[PDB]
């Protein structure tokens, strides 16, 4: 029969997210999502000096501001008609990159891998569900658990990587629009490389391993979360000074099908939000912002995007999948070592296994690797003393937009500029893409859908629900804004 | 170790990852020698009605003993509808509904953040939220719990972890009620502690030479000159960050760019623009 669980608040993500789940037959088959905090972003940075952009758009969310304060320079530079030099467009990348890693490593350890260890016996490790499914040995638990403890002080110094050159982590000082505000010395060159060295180890020798050490014990989580089986990415990262290269490429892929990517398919529909009914449908460029908490029907604060209509999917998974890179070699051993499987690109995964449960804990696995790769790249593309920043002026009137993406995947700004004050500025962040309500044909949201057909063998300890979402390292802060 | 509740209202989690960065104690030593964290709705394991569910016990065990953290502003308008948390018993949990709950019966309030304290960026100017700071809202609805305020856009981990040890021990040495007076009293006051944020940037700055020289940066990579004209905002901010320096000591928002003055009440309306004199 229909019995209907609700999960308020799920932990071990970020921000308020309320899942709501409809079970029959020990199965999802229905799911909703509501983000139930709300700041609106969109209308406080209204009236400001540009500029100010840079600082208020980073505290939307304090995991991944740099991917904030990267969008949001990008517009700016746009608005402004500056060039940032060659040595601040890597200036910047190094920031960035610095804290995909620090965001990677934090969601598996810390945010999801509870899902599958039993940390201590100490609050807040328990209270915990009796029947929790957790299948490693006490050895592998253990070891779980020694590396989740040794993470702590990994992600911290990927903030040290970040502060460099950023000058604070949460929330940067040295991402400006013209580029980076301070020039690699030297000296600092071998700060980060050091940390960084010590971070490389961590990544390629235990979070890489454990991700497949603990993915082939629970090789059924494979087979659920297919969703609508659609990827998003929209290229980040910039390789030249032209906007051509970039270390992920842009491209959609659904049904079985590559395209190409369009920022004008691009439209935010509110039906199931809490925003006045007359704004829904709009492109980012012509968006408006205005909260209806009272709307009946409407149960998030996250509008609902469609790319030409479809509900697509965002972050290492979507991002990996367009790209189809090259696997990295710690994979391709364990691949046949425990799966006993033989993959060189990425999409010799398969589209059922990529896109499931723990498929998208590994691309985020195999994507960090990806990045070591990156930034152990630019460490020899930097050129200590070179200028990072030029120092442009203010546009009376111009408009600007930023892609990238963000550790969670793709995000954009759009600002519109009048009398010199901002006028106009939206923001379609990763979590919207992931976390949204249905849409106004009652298409579901990439997750909501995900949900559809999860085992919850146990109304009682639903862990699965939660497990499903954390794969997808939500961000609700990033989602509502 | 005492029970502390983290409750996240219209916060960006980032007074949660500033703590995760703290050096010495280790984020790790904290949780497992310091307090025993009892809810965060961020790190913690189980979920849901369960997870509340445990706080109440906790709450109900522990009346006048747990410490109760408050991360981000309080949204009153819509009814408290801009900032749910919870769902318990079938009814769905406000902040302005979980603060009532909670406040009263607190040893004392951490509110931790600059949105916590005062309010900051989701009560700033183009917010339609009521966001408001907690002090401020206890009042306005008869609690009389002690309120401790530890800003920062974020702060550093060592405002925050510095202001628990320093209550602490300020209990041992004279039991509770006791210590909660003396932890009152070494706050100025805009309810923060004198210890962290009882000196100025700017009385403090190296470039202070600089600054009364005359010479100023025209580009932000000039590390040379005083970075007033590039909107320095250390005149008016009352912090240590000058000494103790950022992430592990590699740099801080002087040296890299300017102060944007994240630990004042006013901020960000106040403080903006950020880079202009
Ligand atoms: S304006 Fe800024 S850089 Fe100049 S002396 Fe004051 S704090 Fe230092
Ligand atoms: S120096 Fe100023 S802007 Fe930087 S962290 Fe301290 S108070 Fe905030
Ligand atoms: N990563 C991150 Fe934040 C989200 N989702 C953005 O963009
Ligand atoms: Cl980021
Ligand atoms: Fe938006
Ligand atoms: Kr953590
Ligand atoms: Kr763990
Ligand atoms: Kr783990
Ligand atoms: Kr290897
Ligand atoms: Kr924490
Ligand atoms: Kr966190
Ligand atoms: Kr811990
Ligand atoms: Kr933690
Ligand atoms: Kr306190
Ligand atoms: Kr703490
Ligand atoms: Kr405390
Ligand atoms: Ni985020
Ligand atoms: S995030």
């Amino acid at each position: 029969g229909r019995t209907t669980i609700a999960i308020d608040p799920v932990t071990r993500i970020e921000g308020h997210l309320k899942a709501e789940v409809v079970v029959e037959n020990g199965k999802v088959v229905d799911a909703r999502l509501s983000g139930g905090m709300y700041r609106g972003f969109e209308t406080i940075l209204r009236g400001r000096d540009p500029r100010d952009a840079s600082q208020i758009v980073q505290r939307i969310c304090g995991v991944c501001p740099t991917a904030h304060s990267t969008a949001s320079v990008l517009a700016l530079d746009e608005a402004f008609g500056a060039k940032v030099p060659n040595n601040g467009r890597i200036t910047r990348n190094l920031i960035f990159g610095a804290n995909y890693l620090q965001s990677h490593i934090l969601h598996f350890y810390h945010l999801s891998a509870q899902d599958f260890v039993q940390g201590p016996d100490t609050a807040p490790f328990v209270p915990r569900f009796p029947k929790s499914d957790l299948r490693l040995s006490k050895e592998l638990n253990k070891a779980g658990v020694d590396q989740y403890i040794e993470a702590l002080e990994v992600r911290r110094i990927c903030h040290e990587m970040v502060a460099l050159f950023g000058g604070r982590m949460p929330h940067v000082q040295g991402q400006v629009v013209g580029g980076a505000t301070e020039i690699p010395t030297k000296e600092k060159l071998v700060e980060y490389a050091a940390r960084f060295k010590k971070v490389r180890d961590f990544v390629e020798q235990k979070y890489v391993p454990v991700v497949y050490t603990i993915g082939s014990k629970y090789k059924d989580m494979f087979k659920v979360g297919q969703g609508f089986k659609a990827a998003l990415c929209v290229g980040a990262f910039p390789l030249d000074n032209s906007g051509k290269k970039h270390l992920f490429m842009p491209g959609v892929y659904a049904k079985g099908k590559d395209m190409p990517f369009d920022p004008s398919k691009i439209k935010e529909y509110v039906k199931y939000s809490w925003f006045a009914e007359e704004t829904t449908g709009l492109n980012y460029k012509e968006g408006k912002t205005i909260p209806a908490p009272d709307k009946a029907g409407a149960y998030s604060f996250v509008k609902a995007p469609r790319y030409d209509g479809l509900s697509l999917e965002v972050g290492p998974l979507a991002r990996m999948w367009v790209n189809n890179p090259e696997l990295s070699p710690v994979g391709k051993k364990l691949l046949k070592d425990l799966f006993g499987i033989s993959a060189k690109k990425f999409r010799d995964l398969g589209e059922e296994a990529a896109f499931s449960l723990m498929g998208r804990h590994v691309a985020r696995a195999e994507e960090t690797y990806y990045m070591l790769g990156a930034i152990e790249g630019w460490l020899k593309e930097i050129k200590a003393g070179e200028d990072t920043v030029v120092m442009p002026a203010v546009p009376a009137s111009a408009e600007g937009t930023g892609f990238t993406e963000a550790p969670r995947g793709s995000l954009l700004h759009y600002v519109k500029v009048k009398d010199s004050k901002i006028d106009n500025y939206q923001i379609v962040s990763a979590s919207l893409w992931n976390c949204n309500p249905r849409d106004d044909m009652g298409q579901r949201g990439a997750v909501e859908e995900a949900l559809i057909g999860i085992p919850v063998d146990d109304i009682q300890n639903p862990v699965n629900v939660a497990r499903l979402i954390r794969a997808f390292d939500p961000x609700l802060a990033c989602a509502v804004h | 170790r005492p029970p502390v509740f983290w409750l996240q209202g219209q916060g960006c989690t980032g007074c949660s990852v500033t703590l995760l960065n703290s050096v010495h104690p280790s984020i790790a030593d904290v949780l497992l020698k310091v307090i025993s964290l009892e809810f965060h709705p961020t790190v913690m394991a189980w979920e849901g009605e369960h997870a509340i569910e445990h706080m109440r016990k906790v709450a109900e065990k522990f009346k006048g003993k747990f410490f109760l953290v408050i991360e981000g502003s309080v949204p009153v308008e819509a009814d408290g509808k801009y900032c749910i948390i919870g769902e318990a018993n079938h009814h769905e949990i406000s902040m302005v509904d979980a603060l009532k709950e909670f406040g009263p019966n607190a040893a004392a309030v951490l509110a931790v953040g600059t949105c916590a304290a005062y309010g900051g960026i989701p009560a700033a100017e183009g917010s339609e939220t009521g966001a408001t700071a907690v002090s401020k809202f206890l009042g306005d609805n008869g609690i009389k719990t002690p309120v401790v305020n530890i800003p920062g856009c974020p702060p550093h981990p060592d405002w925050i972890v510095g202001t628990v040890v320093l209550a602490l021990d300020a209990i041992k040495k004279n039991g509770l009620e006791g210590g909660l007076a003396e932890v009152v009293k070494v706050l100025d006051s805009d309810g923060r502690p004198t210890p962290f944020f009882g000196r100025n940037i700017h009385e403090n700055c190296p470039y202070l030479d600089k600054y009364d020289e005359g010479v100023m940066s025209a580009t932000f990579t000039d590390k040379v000159g005083c970075r007033y004209d590039l909107g320095c905002k250390g005149p008016m901010t009352m912090a240590d960050c000058f000494e103790r320096k950022w992430n592990g000591g590699v740099n801080w928002c002087v040296q890299n760019a300017v102060c944007i003055g994240c630990v004042e009440p006013d901020f960000p309306d106040g403080k903006s623009p950020f880079y202009q004199a």
